[PDB]
RNA sequence: AUUCAUAAUAACUUUUCGAAUCGCAUGGCCUUGUGCUGGCGAUGGUUCAUUCAAAUUUCUGCCCUAUCAACUUUCGAUGGUAGGAUAGUGGCCUACCAUGGUUUCAACGGGUAACGGGGAAUAAGGGUUCGAUUCCGGAGAGGGAGCCUGAGAAACGGCUACCA
RNA sequence: GAAACUGCGAAUGGCUCAUUAAAUCAGUUAUCGUUUAUUUGAUAGUUCCUUUACUACAUGGUAUAACUGUGGUAAUUCUAGA
């Protein structure tokens, strides 16, 4: 092509969305945003094909511009806004709060949470660097730049972010024995505990994870997301607790 | 050939058809922006001075300034030029244009009356055309009426009366760049926001420093 | 922490 | 500001400012002709609306409210027996001022009064005080819907308690003086409509006591609130006046001309006359005109000459002479005044 | 006799309405008109007829039963606000807008883009020319 | 893994940026002044990160032909240095240098009714054939060449020349 | 609220397989080798420094369209002068 594409064929859309192949010819193309295209759920899909509150695109537009939907504690009006993993969606009129977490099948599951849980989210530390004026900052998996991080917070760690103000309440190191969640690959959506981080210079690191059933599997480090210490997750987990 | 004369000071303009070739003789070989004496053109123009502004040829192609030829040529015209209006942004078009040298191929020649002669032309100097619109910016209004700074432009806005049927009212422009309480509000709010941001950043830096001191 | 607990009924009319 | 949105765009959806909605809003529940759920009842008004609201509104507060009182609202005898607990719960949840739950709660409060009206009287004082705090709280967070819900609940209570409140109409206004005298114009405007319904339902005798009290009060924004109160009571439909309009003017006119009343009261009458005169046509004003002219002639005297002259000057100025049926009566009135004062007037 | 049955009822305060599936049992009858069904749903839900919408009704093979989808808005104004234009036209709540065929509109749009500006000056120019 | 991030010193610049923008609404202080202060939004703006993208790029894999055995290098072919150019690496181009680079493990040349793939058909299995054609990627807009605009085009339902 | 200026888009979509035999393409790598509108999150008090002889209660045409009016051409989404 000669420039960015603006259309997405239904057969080319991510499989986990569950879009009927015969319903139409095109699927919602996620706009630019915090999460990548393939790992995101546009709000139209969530409101129409998952919650069934809206019957087609147009009532979804109506709902959004009514400002009844809040993502990340902020009102969003773009139908194709790319909501993604660990994003908090609030519908105050219905008094409903959702956290986007994959099921064991690998599909974003409608997981209802309390307001107290909705007050905070988790972000994997993708980068830690000194910015201008010598101010350290951390970039999380959702593109949030948080300045003046705790200097122990390192790459691959996870930080608890307050939605209202966007500061780091607490953090978890990436160590053996911590509780992790798989965000990619065939093991997607599984929950377990670390056993070893196998390290390859100049190559992709590999992590061995043991589930509650004692089964062990290996996944690339990029697909691992720490969510707590064993037996004490910092977020409510979906039904099944990431087993199988 | 035809002369389209304009008296800009009046804003007036009129066309004179020409038959005798001698005034065209005095017209030949001249260029856009040069001046000619009306008395050579005719007694009716005795004492007048005409500046050549442009013209259109027998085929209707216009004259262009900057090209010193007596014949037509195809020029690649771009944005912000005479004789071309780009339909699309960045569009450049090759179009035929007549040269700036007056010749026998010119159908109509546009003239500007630089100076008035002895006799008064019936259609130009005798008649006047008012300005279509008045000042809209506040400073333009002040310049137009020479208003002092203390005096307000609000009372001196030019107003035009419109009568529809038996109903009648007046219309005025919306003054722009007008100093109003809202603009003061916005400026003050901007300054307050800047100072608040600075204070918040200082507090954040101090808190980070205290954290570092606690650990060390 | 525990997830939030889960939470219109059909109505019938006969005529003619 | 100068021009309202007189010409409507083809847009199906158009932005509306909070002030714009408030200006268009009018408190007149009788005017709304939509089907009301409580019109159909099997056990009680409260239960009928309560079941409906349980499904629609899903706010956290209302759900907690519904769970607490679900058992005690099944039958009307149950409601009457547990009336005290029901009212306390309603007031407590309304006090939270949660806009997502106000609409069902406020409606249920009105329907609560409907089911037990004479018994609600002991609850009347607290109910009004709660609404006043709600409306005062409503000013902070702008929501035209909240005001609409609140004042309609106030209007509904008056409708159900019309007979009792009318007997002590002065008492009802005494509760709502802060609303009628509030700094905001619309709050005074909305309340005045609510009271006016009680006013047009008032007997002439009980009306006379009421007008004297407010007339005494006039002796901040109370003047403006009363003007809206009376004028709305007069106006019923476009280019027409209410049937009881004549009685109210006769009562108002007598007290204004009475010397005990303050001079400010006559000004209020002058303002009242202007509003109705502009609003109404020739024909609907004729019964009003006749009762005024008759009373001026009857009550003419030295002590009240100046007041009569003031109101008469209001009549002649009002829309020039277009609304005046017959000028000859005014001329006759004038020469009686001159024969029987303030030169400037 | 005709039986009307509502199932899978979901409250949608986002659209301020009630969404549900309509089952119509109509023995010895071809089917029931959308109008009559709107009457009966309005009576059942204690809401205005104007606030009730019904569509997508299919008679099951062999007759005697129909299944479709139904909406009950909280009040009529919201229905006017949220309904599609065509359904409002079906219910008469809105008047059908009269427009030319797509080809005529497009041809007029082409003719309009050809002319630059108001065109009155072009009209007077052609008038004086001829 | 770094001349990384960042910071510091000295100068420099036809040299930038640091809100002369807009809607709704009228709250709070008083020394009572059209005094001071003040809310909810839109649109702009430096730098960083993220996202959508783009460009190059590491390794392995293509049908027939040896009656195509040597090819590339004069007019860049292989590599070194310096410069120009570009968003940027790089013989991409320029100046000076060396004589290099591929090949019977088929280079080079020729043919291809050659867009490639996910796939389709057949078959017991190995295999054989098809795949313009609902999805991804590449190229094109009668055939060459060159460009304005714009973040993004060598665009053609944009432009200029030449051929038909 | 026509028209016009301004901003954005028109570089997506749709069509076809001409050219192309390590080229495209599939899988797999790198950018510590570079551009990136838009989305999203952060991010900028520099007090002072001679002519203060001082606009910030807010600077200019160093300017024009639409528009008024005078015109050319057989003709075009042609346009000249004022
Ligand atoms: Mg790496
Ligand atoms: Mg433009
Ligand atoms: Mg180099
Ligand atoms: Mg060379
Ligand atoms: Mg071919
Ligand atoms: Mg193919
Ligand atoms: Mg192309
Ligand atoms: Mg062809
Ligand atoms: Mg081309
Ligand atoms: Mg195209
Ligand atoms: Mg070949
Ligand atoms: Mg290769
Ligand atoms: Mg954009
Ligand atoms: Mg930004
Ligand atoms: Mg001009």
């Amino acid at each position: 092509a000669r420039g960015p594409k603006k259309h997405l064929k239904r057969l080319a859309a991510p499989h986990h969305w569950l879009l009927d192949k015969l319903s139409g010819c095109y699927a919602p193309r996620p706009s630019a945003g915090p999460h990548k295209l393939r790992e995101s759920l546009p709000l139209i899909v969530f409101l129409r094909n998952r919650l069934k509150y809206a019957l087609n695109g147009r009532e979804v537009k109506a709902i959004l511009m009514q400002r009844h939907v809040k993502v990340d504690g902020k009102v969003r009006t773009d139908t194709t806004y790319p909501a993604g993993f660990m994003d908090v969606i609030t519908l105050d009129a219905t008094n409903e709060n959702f956290r986007l977490v994959y099921d064991v099948k690998g599909r974003f599951a409608v997981h209802r949470i309390t307001d107290e849980e909705a007050s905070y989210k988790l972000g994997k530390v993708k980068k830690v660097q000194l910015g201008k004026k010598g101010v350290p900052y951390v970039v999380t998996h959702d593109g949030r730049t948080i300045r003046y991080p705790d200097p122990n917070i390192k790459v691959n760690d996870t930080v608890k972010i307050d939605l209202a103000s966007g500061k780091i309440t607490d953090f978890i190191k990436f160590d053996a024995g911590k509780l992790v969640y798989v965000t990619g690959g065939r093991n997607l959506g599984r929950i377990g505990t670390i056993v070893h981080k196998e390290r390859h210079d100049g190559g992709f690191d590999l992590v061995h994870i043991k589930d509650s059933l004692d089964n062990t599997f290996v996944t690339r480090l990029n697909n691992v997301f720490v969510i707590g210490e064993q037996g004490k997750p910092y977020i409510s987990l979906p039904k099944g607790k990431g087993i199988k | 050939m035809k002369l389209n004369i304009s008296y800009p000071v009046n804003g007036s303009q009129k066309t004179f058809e020409i038959d005798d070739e001698h005034r065209i003789r005095v017209f030949f070989d001249k260029r856009i922006g040069q001046e000619v004496d009306g008395e050579a053109v005719g007694d009716e123009f005795k004492g007048y001075v005409f500046k050549i502004s442009g013209g259109n040829d027998k085929q209707g192609f216009p004259m262009k300034q900057g090209v010193l030829l007596p014949t037509r040529i195809k020029l690649l015209l771009t944005k912000n030029v005479s004789c071309y209006r780009p339909r699309r942004d960045g569009e450049r078009k090759r179009k035929s244009v007549r040269g700036a040298i007056v010749g026998p191929d010119l159908a109509v020649l546009a003239l500007v009356i630089v100076k008035k002669g002895e006799q008064e032309l019936e259609g130009l100097t005798d008649t006047t055309v008012p300005k279509r619109l008045g000042p809209k910016r506040a400073n333009n209004i002040r310049k137009f009426f020479g208003l002092s700074k203390e005096d307000d432009v609000r009372d001196f806005v030019i107003r035009r009366e419109v009568t529809k049927g038996e109903k009648t009212y007046t219309k005025a422009p919306k003054i722009q760049r007008l100093v109003t309480p809202q603009r003061l509000q916005r400026k003050r709010h901007q300054r307050a926001l800047k100072v608040r941001n600075a204070q918040a950043q200082r507090e954040a830096a101090a808190e980070y420093a205290q954290l570092l001191a606690k650990r060390l | 922490p525990r997830a939030a607990k889960k939470r219109a009924k059909g109505k019938n009319l006969s005529f003619k | 500001a100068k021009q309202r949105q007189t010409t409507k765009s083809s847009k199906r959806y158009r932005y509306s400012s909070f002030k714009a909605r408030i200006d268009d809003l009018k408190i007149e529940p009788a005017r709304n002709l939509e089907k009301r759920v409580h019109d159909y009842v099997e056990s009680s008004h409260f239960l009928a609306s309560f079941d409906q609201w349980k499904e629609i509104n899903l706010s956290a507060k209302f759900t907690e409210f519904a769970a607490e009182i679900e058992h005690d609202v099944q039958t009307l005898p149950q409601i009457l027996y547990h009336d005290k607990k029901i009212f306390n719960s309603l007031v407590s949840f309304i006090n939270f001022h949660d806009e997502f739950s106000l609409q069902p709660l406020l409606d249920l409060l009105a329907q609560f009064c409907h089911d037990l009206g004479p018994d609600f009287l002991k609850f009347y004082e607290e109910a009004i005080k709660t609404l006043i705090n709600l409306l005062d709280a409503a000013i902070e967070f702008e929501s035209s819907n909240v005001f609409e819900w609140g004042f309609n609940c106030l209007a509904y209570i008056f409708k159900y308690l019309s007979k009792f409140l009318v007997k002590k109409l002065v008492l009802t206004c005494d509760l709502l003086i802060p609303l009628l005298s509030h700094s905001k114009e619309y709050l005074s405007r909305f309340s005045a409509e609510a009271l006016s319904f009680l006013v047009r339902k008032c007997p002439v005798s009980n009306l006379r006591e009421f007008v004297r009290s407010v007339f005494e009060k006039l002796e901040t924004n109370l003047y403006e609130g009363l003007l809206i109160l009376f004028t709305e009571s007069m106006t019923s439909t476009q280019e027409t006046l209410h049937s009881k309009a004549k009685a109210i003017m006769s009562v108002l006119l007598h007290e204004a001309l009475t010397k005990s009343s303050p001079e400010r009261s006559v000004s209020l009458l002058s303002d009242i006359w202007m509003n109705i005169s502009k609003y109404a046509s020739i024909e609907s004003l004729l019964p009003v005109y006749e009762v005024m002219y008759q009373d001026f002639n009857d009550s003419l005297d030295a002590t009240n000459i100046d007041r009569i002259l003031k109101v008469l000057t209001t009549i002649v100025f009002s829309e020039s002479g277009r609304k005046i049926p017959d000028w000859n009566k005014i001329t006759i009135l004038i020469e009686r005044i001159m024969s029987q004062l303030s030169q400037d007037k | 006799a005709v039986t009307i049955r509502t199932r899978k009822v979901i409250s949608n305060p986002l659209l301020a309405r009630k969404q549900f599936v309509v089952d119509v049992l109509h023995p010895n009858r071809a089917n029931v008109s959308k109008d009559e069904l709107r009457e009966k749903l309005a009576e059942v839900y204690k809401a205005e007829k104007d606030a009730v919408s019904v569509f997508g009704f299919r008679t099951q093979f062999g007759g005697g039963k129909s299944v479709g989808f139904g909406l009950v808005y909280n009040s009529v104004a919201e229905a006017k606000k949220f309904e599609p234009t065509y359904r409002l036209v079906r219910y008469g709540l809105a008047e059908k807008v009269e427009k030319a065929s797509r080809q005529q509109r497009k041809q007029k749009k082409n003719r309009d883009k050809k002319i630059f500006g108001t065109g009155k000056r072009l009209a007077k120019k052609v008038a004086r020319r001829n």
